[PDB]
RNA sequence: AGGACCGAACCGACUAAUGUUGAAAAAUUAGCGGAUGACUUGUGGCUGGGGGUGAAAGGCCAAUCAAACCGGGAGAUAGCU
RNA sequence: GCUCGCCGGAAGACCAAGGGUUCCUGUCCAACGUUAAUCGGGGCAGGGUGAGUCGACCCCUAAGGCGAGGCCGAAAGGCGUAGUCGAUGGGAAACAGGUUAAUAUUCCUGUACUUGGUGUUACUGCGAAGGGGGGACGGAGAAGGCUAUGUUGGCCGGGCGACGGUUGUCCCGGUUUAAGCGUGUAGGCUGGUUUUCCAGGCAAAUCCGGAAAAUCAAGGCUGAGGCGUGAUGACGAGGCACUACGGUGCUGAAGCAACAAAUGCCCUGCUUCCAGGAAAAGCCUCUAAGCAUCAGGUAACAUCAAAUCGUACCCCAAACCGACACAGGUGGUCAGGUAGAGAAUACCAAGGCGCUUGAGAGAACUCGGGUGAAGGAACUAGGCAAAAUGGUGCCGUAACUUCGGGAGAAGGCACGCUGAUAUGUAGGUGAGGUCCCUCGCGGAUGGAGCUGAAAUCAGUCGAAGAUACCAGCUGGCUGCAACUGUUUAUUAAAAACACAGCACUGUGCAAACACGAAAGUGGACGUAUACGGUGUGACGCCUGCCCGGUGCCGGAAGGUUAAUU
């Protein structure tokens, strides 16, 4: 059967890429945070 | 037209390999590692106002790293580019 | 005209079909075709506003023009094209000067007539002239509730007001729905009636017929008056009854 | 032409069996329906949770739903183990 | 290296998403492989991806996103103009052969082709964020031609058979060749040429459109394919000389005729149809300001450049998603032979594999199958599971019915091979030649060779002639539902849902309603033959009486009533 998790480049970077999360304020805050936190990696590393 | 230090700096080093050898000696082609950039014209002018050889085509491509992991620390190689120049005329090495 | 489908198989056993031959048959205009097309019954917001909408064949959007500025000038009704659209048709009136425009297609319109707008037009029907120069009691479709639109009522297929009265400046009518409204005389008019009025002979045949039309089915799930305007008390008269 | 029939790819599994600490947190064995349209699918966008959507099962919204996940109120309260 | 077996509309090959070096060489067996592991998609070192002609990229675009001014909202924030992003579509160009352990339409021999700049030659009206052409479009059907491809005949080179015959109507392998150029055929589309005028194409226009006249009716557009060049070229079995046994150089002839034929092309066409089936850029013509010896445009000439990004590997799986080297899922293209109605089924061509634990034992019992004397649902809640027919053409085929259907109703007739009709029949495919002939991508002719069913008679084999796979069991009574379809993914696929039709009710356009504190949007770029909500559900006979109460409509002598003063 048709699993859930179906990989696409173009999908993941328009619905949480730097540029889209960054768009909104909220994205602004999450980026904020996880900054903080000191993630490795924000978002994708394309 | 294409400035100096620049032309130098375009260029690495020249690659030696089984296939390099071959290509030498079949077609008179040299291989070369080049700088990241390393336009086609920008090698045509470090070529031709280098080893005062003409050149006939310039081929070029990016050759992606390597992964030597040593064990739970992924070390990945750096990225050069492979550079196939044509003389046609210069009977040098 | 109506042809009764024989009962080969269920799905088209009781349809009816409304066939015109006289109605023309290949590609539009192309000039005149654009955007506005199947919109999908979703507002801006993106949520169910008028439930029970949806899908539908493509269809393409024609411009017509109800204003009818165009006066003594002259135009000849060369074809008759169907609309998808609206339920009536339409008639390709090319002008003496060469402007090709579409207006609705009255009953009494074939192809080859004369059509001219203007306070100088003859009293037949498919002439378009002010109301303060329509005789009282002559039917009219494509009526005009303010001067500058074009034919705000009366547009669907076999539908038509009566001139009653005129009683001053303003003007007396009895729409189909059986009301009368007080209108402003300088809003233009159409003489004639709508064209083909065979509507509702058609029954669709089977779901797929309002399918894609555009109509979703209805799921299941009275005498409440809710108008309330109190802006046009004045310009109307009675309600329907 | 036929929301036609017989019938491939394709489409949800209806039927007896296997599996019930499986190969699989829903598949296979052999029959069964549609298979020119109310059909199916690839690629992009929208409908964000007291809301969405729903040919209506109170189904689905990430292997969960008669109210999804994350951090906080919050070491909620508990005459109960 | 050989034998046996499987897939061979895949278990084969090529692409995009997917993973990012797993691809090749040298080396090791601790773990990783459900087992030993010299092996590998495991560890270390090295190498590999060559583009103006692939695609991306890039000019403008659909759905949709952002959004200068501006509107709204206590602020975050919501819609939205010009504008800008946004393919899943549209725009310029390439192939034969060869090569490496691994890459190619990228490198090598050739034919070539598109775009832009530079300077010259001769000519001249050039210049848009504008107009016009087309770009530019739906479901279904078909005939007529052609191509890949397959088959047959001749030809080329080699053979006389491990065992009865095999110098012949015998066997083996081949009988392949691109883009471009000129021809413009089969087919389809269009009626053209000349002159005058015009309330239009935002102002104007030689351009489009409209009105007048003269003339021809033969002119134009599109258009697969075949033809000669391409190509005295490439390839070519098989042979002749040098081998590190992996290989190297040279030679090399036929390479032609007939038939079948596609989902591929002619065809973005033809006929029908209601459900009426996108926009823009690319290209061509004219004009606004301007320039009118200038600058620019026109055809040719020589030259320059077409930057940047991936080109390995699997792509119906061991490499992606499922925690796995998982009996699962994954879009597009290529589509051979035998018989057959076919892309299902049975065996084969090239290609890929025998699926990561094996050998014995031959017990009960479990799972999937084969036959079984007699009975044939008698067991079981239950014809559940199982068992049987299963196709072709012909004869025949009831009640009812909306006259479509029931129906393939039920029930019977023959199915192999060989000879004759007919050494292979009708049909089709179809060479030369006569006559003329724009005289060749011309027509009346007349038969070469090939498919050969269908139909009758006769002979013969076996118990079975659709003898393989594949392939409806059959009728009646009866409740339910107009039929087809849709959900309870994962206990109930229906007697539930909707469904085409019908009835009531509200909506006069700034419509009702809904999403929203609000701009705004759907309704609808629609206008009472339309739209929203409710109930039933084709079709035939009817929906009859009743207004107590509850919701609704029209409101009135009158009793009651807040804000407010």
């Amino acid at each position: 059967m048709k699993r859930t998790f179906q990989p696409s480049v173009l999908k993941r970077n328009r619905s949480h890429g730097f540029r889209a999360r960054m768009a909104t304020k909220n994205g602004r805050q999450v980026l904020a945070r996880r900054r903080a936190k000191g993630r490795a990696r924000l978002t994708v590393s394309k | 037209m294409i400035r100096e230090e620049r032309l130098l700096k375009v260029l690495r080093a020249p690659h030696v390999s089984e296939k390099a050898s071959t290509a030498m000696e079949k077609s008179n082609t040299i291989v070369l590692k080049v700088a990241k950039d390393a336009t086609k014209a920008e090698i045509k002018a470090a070529v031709q106002k280098l080893f005062e050889v003409e050149v006939e085509v310039v081929n070029t491509l990016v050759v992606k790293g390597k992964v030597k992991r040593h064990g739970q620390r992924i070390g990945r190689r750096s990225d050069w580019k492979k550079a196939y120049v044509t003389l046609k005329e210069g009977q040098n090495l | 005209a109506v042809v009764k489908c024989k009962p080969t198989s269920p799905g088209r056993r009781h349809v009816v079909k409304v066939v015109n031959p006289e109605l023309h048959k290949g590609k539009p205009f192309a000039p005149l075709l654009e955007k506005n097309s199947k919109s999908g019954g979703r507002n801006n917001n993106g949520r169910i506003t008028t439930r029970h909408i949806g899908g539908g064949h493509k269809q393409a959007y024609r411009i017509v023009d109800f204003k009818r500025n165009k006066d003594g000038i002259p135009a000849v009704v060369e074809r008759l094209e169907y609309d998808p659209n609206r339920s009536a048709n339409i008639a390709l009136v090319l002008y003496k000067d060469g402007e090709r425009r579409y207006i609705l297609a009255p009953k009494g319109l074939k192809a080859g007539d004369q059509i001219q707008s203007g306070v100088d037009a003859a009293i037949k029907p498919g002439n378009t002239l002010p109301m303060r120069n329509i005789p009282v009691g002559s039917t009219v479709h494509n009526v005009e509730m303010k001067p500058g639109k074009g034919g705000q009522l009366a547009r669907s297929a076999g539908t038509y007001v009566q001139i009653v009265a005129r009683d001053g400046a303003y003007v007396t009518l009895r729409l189909r729905s059986g009301e009368m409204r007080k209108v402003e005389a300088d809003c233009r008019a159409t003489l004639g009636e709508v064209g083909n009025a065979e509507h509702m002979l058609r029954v669709l045949g089977k779901a797929g017929a309002a399918r894609w039309r555009g109509v979703r089915p209805t799921v299941r799930g009275k005498g409440k008056k809710t108008r309330s305007n109190k802006r046009t008390d004045k310009f109307i008269v009675r309600r329907r009854s």
